[PDB]
Parts: C-alpha cells; sequence; structure tokens
C-alpha cells in the first residue's frame, strides 16, 4: 500500500484512501 | 515535493499525510 514507490494514478489513489474526507492536493511539479 | 518523496523514493504515511488538507 503506502510503503513503496507510488507514481501517477497509484500515488493519487493512495492519497485518496489515506486522506479520506479531508481531501488532498496533488502537485507533481514543485 | 510529493513525487520526490513518494515516487522517486519510497513513500511513507507520514509523508502522504503532509498532502492531506
Amino acid at each position: 500500500f503506502v510503503n513503496q514507490h507510488l507514481c501517477g494514478s497509484h500515488l493519487v489513489e493512495a492519497l485518496y484512501l489515506v486522506c479520506g474526507e479531508r481531501g488532498f492536493f496533488y502537485t507533481p511539479k514543485t | 515535493g510529493i513525487v520526490e518523496q513518494c515516487c522517486t523514493s519510497i513513500c511513507s504515511l507520514y509523508q502522504l499525510e503532509n498532502y492531506c488538507n
């Protein structure tokens, strides 16, 4: 689940599940 | 940012939660 390399949709989906109703921001170019 | 911490390197819950609102 979390403790791996997560990229692209895989990363977005992990954020979705962890953050739940808090929501999240995805900013790949920082 | 998140790509460097979670994609290029191994992600963690601690780091993911930094991107929760």
